[PDB]
RNA sequence: AAUUCCUUGUCGGGUAAGUUCCGACCUGCACGAAUGGCGUAAUGAUGGCCAGGCUGUCUCCACCCGAGACUCAGUGAAAUUGAACUCGCUGUGAGAUGCAGUGUACCCGCGGCAAGACGGAAAGACCCCGUGAACCUUUACUAUAGCUUGACACUGAACAU
RNA sequence: GCUCGCCGGAAGACCAAGGGUUCCUGUCCAACGUUAAUCGGGGCAGGGUGAGUCGACCCCUAAGGCGAGGCCGAAAGGCGUAGUCGAUGGGAAACAGGUUAAUAUUCCUGUACUUGGUGUUACUGCGAAGGGGGGACGGAGAAGGCUAUGUUGGCCGGGCGACGGUUGUCCCGGUUUAAGCGUGUAGGCUGGUUUUCCAGGCAAAUCCGGAAAAUCAAGGCUGAGGCGUGAUGACGAGGCACUACGGUGCUGAAGCAACAAAUGCCCUGCUUCCAGGAAAAGCCUCUAAGCAUCAGGUAACAUCAAAUCGUACCCCAAACCGACACAGGUGGUCAGGUAGAGAAUACCAAGGCGCUUGAGAGAACUCGGGUGAAGGAACUAGGCAAAAUGGUGCCGUAACUUCGGGAGAAGGCACGCUGAUAUGUAGGUGAGGUCCCUCGCGGAUGGAGCUGAAAUCAGUCGAAGAUACCAGCUGGCUGCAACUGUUUAUUAAAAACACAGCACUGUGCAAACACGAAAGUGGACGUAUACGGUGUGACGCCUGCCCGGUGCCGGAAGGUUAAUU
RNA sequence: AGGACCGAACCGACUAAUGUUGAAAAAUUAGCGGAUGACUUGUGGCUGGGGGUGAAAGGCCAAUCAAACCGGGAGAUAGCU
């Protein structure tokens, strides 16, 4: 639920919380946890490769099952859990054979709801089937780009793709970006939308909240000196040049997709 | 005032010790130059 | 106006008196709407202004308590230094302890002051010069990483037009 | 040695780091010590550091490092797998007392404990580089139950006062005792037990997980402290003999209770919140391959072993970092009394110091402070500095406002001591006794004793009662930035930088982008409600006109146009 | 509950005076700010010079920074003193 805190202090005026009492108020499933050490945006050479990353709260990685390859075995949802490694919530599901796994929580999946994977699974939210058996025009998430490797599209809080066509061994998809991409008609997809839609309405309200997420402050570039950034300096606020990345790239319309390897699955790139 | 030298024998030996010098091509050249010069203390080991 | 050169703009407010401050006028030298415009409670070791209280901030300093300064004993530096038997004045040579003229002045210390010795300190940062540098900028020149275009190569097979 | 003064949340005590004999004794005073020096962290010599339980080593891993092969790279070399290193973390066990000039949880006394090896006996399904469990973990907050510790009383011993009084409701001192073993409490968590079955845990599994039944509710785990034992002991204020007045043998009384009480323990708990909170081993179990009148495993007893290195001393400092015996810097632990909200502050205890030049004088001037007639910002760039305000409780409190604030707005009244209410109240604590009982560290009742506010009334002293230290000046107008924050270490703390928020734009994942000749890595074990870049900078009302120029995104008829031919 | 309030430790460094061959190659004294957090701190680790890091000052990178230090090219060159 969305709730606006009261202005009892500067820093709580504009904070907007996304509270969900259905989430588990306890510890997560240990067998599906792993160490996840922070990097600070630094690579094996110790150099900052991605700026504005550092600090934040300690996080343990939940082993989420993006493949959903346990076919023909029903699973019941035990509880919805909070996952710090992603925007969406996860669901601890219990299979009939006694195996437990984590999955992305769809829109209206609750505790006790049954799910199933495979070609003979029912068309209901949470079930994962190859897009060959998914009716055209339906909404899915956690879509595979290559059969058997795992879902890669529509995994965020409230994301979803729409199957708009199915020509042959391929199917066409409307990605949340507006891109019209086509993938093989054997890649698995999960029915429904990822349910944390209110995640977008969240308002951090203060700088420290971003530091909790591991986001370090962003220095503009006009505030720097020319030795540090093209936008550089000047006596006062001058900025008399075309907007440009560090390292000299436009950043205001210049397309930088230079793959040319797929060049086939794209139809309606976007906009 | 906090000065520059804050001693730590562990960091001393790991940074300038014998095995740290013998672990790289250039560190081994340091010892060669100090041996040729005739240094009595090749390193900061002990 | 953090923006107004003319300029202390004009009027009003506040003061006995207000180049600042506040409120209006607009004649905006040269505001202006995300290099954001106008407002804005709260916040600020933030800038400016006005009051009460408070006072040695001041009128105008006085006294007192301590640490130094002063004297004795012990220890014992420093910058500086061409050499010195190292006065004033006027003039001279371009602002004189040292030249000319003249005046004054017994020899040597101690405590104080800091006008001068163009005092000490750092081969002036201003200025100019050097066919000196260094970083920075760009539609200065020449290049270049990168990005990108095509040809050939890795690279073949048939079919149809 | 007698006084005085200073620190006492340290200027005391114990450590790490670091240093490395500065430790103790004797001896010496040239140099070193900012003076003298018989003294010294100085010189010379000698002596001193004793561990199965402390720590390291060791077992285990984090970040990260190295890295067989391997991938990559002109060479050097780079990345990285299996692995192997790497604490700042996890992992078995010792306490008290006594003792040296200098060491001790290390020596001695007493009492203990842990992990292994071997052997004997008895009962036996043992076995992993594998599986599972466990280890294993956040912030804040809330009390409750305890202890350390303290206060008082009682008890024991001593004392009867340099000057009035002091045989009493007087004064001084002491009233200490551990680990371990046993008990398993306050309180916390969890429903247990048996059988059957199973797509899971890379194969298996009696283990974990899952499913369906039956049977009982009392089962278990964890757990401070207390009590008992340890302890007919040790310690013990003080005595009796030796007593070089440097100390040694023996003896050595009381050794209880109540109250208060932690930031420490129960608590790795409980509650709650979002930012969602290490790993591995030891340890407990499961079996596989394999081994079974073996080997191994379990328990008991006996016996052996537990090596090696460190241990002195300083450690907020004269011994470390600062060239100095330098107003500096330096992480952790212990945390007494009175007042106090308090680790502030003042004065004290334990304990430790008076800071390595002194003496005298009592000018100017400087420094650091105190007071000040009348005036009260007239000073000055500027109320710079100084002065002033200062506490608790009650009353009371404006514009404006994002309705939270503003606000401790402003401003006003009362604060001491004594007595009474009440021989010490409300409250808290809680004994004996009584009753119950699944007969226990139980419950109920009971209220002794102890402790103890706050308020009212009356009276009383002083110029002054938040009397000292401690301890907001306040209000009004306005610019800038929303705010908390960040910044030129060493002349600039700001209106600058961040900021939440907003927008544009890029990016479909082998993402864009970045570090890299490359491999690869980060981005991200993320997937457009995501990520990167740019600008703006809470919020509120808004964000207008111009695409000629430059750039960017698109497009095509044609022109022009490289290598090549 | 709080990048909440007052205020020690702790972390900072707004004002003034002193000091300026200082006690100190940036401190002392009196006040000052933050003080559950974008906090602070110990230990160890990573990032290496046209590079790092930077809530951005051209700041910091061993008292040195508009391109560290050491060595070398090197007796650079100096129409200037």
């Amino acid at each position: 639920a969305v709730v606006k805190c009261k202005p009892t202090s500067p820093g709580r005026r504009h904070v907007v919380k996304v509270v969900n009492p259905e989430l588990h108020k306890g510890k997560p499933f240990a067998p599906l946890l792993e160490k996840n050490s922070k990097s600070g945006g630094r690579n094996n050479n110790g150099r900052i490769t991605t700026r504005h990353i550092g600090g934040g709260h300690k996080q343990a990685y939940r082993i989420v099952d993006f493949k959903r390859n346990k076919d023909g075995i029903p699973a019941v949802v035990e509880r919805l859990e909070y996952d710090p490694n992603r925007s969406a919530n996860i669901a601890l599901v219990l299979y009939k054979d006694g195996e437990r796994r984590y999955i992305l929580a769809p829109k209206g999946l609750k505790a006790g709801d049954q799910i199933q994977s495979g070609v003979d699974a029912a068309i209901k939210p949470g079930n994962t089937l190859p897009m060959r058996n998914i009716p055209v025009g339906s909404t899915v998430h956690n879509v595979e780009m290559k059969p058997g490797k795992g879902g890669q599209l529509a995994r965020s809080a409230g994301t979803y793709v729409q199957i708009v066509a199915r020509d042959g061994a391929y199917v066409t998809l409307r990605l949340r970006s507006g891109e019209m991409r086509k993938v093989e008609a054997d890649c698995r997809a999960t029915l429904g939308e990822v349910g944390n839609a209110e995640h977008m309405l969240r308002v951090l309200g203060k700088a420290g909240a971003a530091r909790w997420r591991g986001v370090r402050p962003t220095v503009r570039g006009t505030a720097m000196n020319p030795v540090d950034h093209p936008h550089g300096g000047g006596e006062g606020r001058n900025f008399g040049k075309h907007p440009v990345t560090p390292w000299g790239v436009q950043t205001k319309g210049k397309k930088t997709r230079s793959n040319k390897r797929t060049d086939k699955f794209i139809v309606r790139r976007r906009s | 005032m906090k000065r520059t030298f804050q001693p730590s024998v562990l960091k001393r030996n790991r940074s300038h010790g014998f095995r740290a010098r013998m672990a790289t091509k250039n560190g081994r050249q340091v010892l060669a130059r100090r041996r040729a010069k005739g240094r009595a203390r090749l390193t900061v080991s002990k």
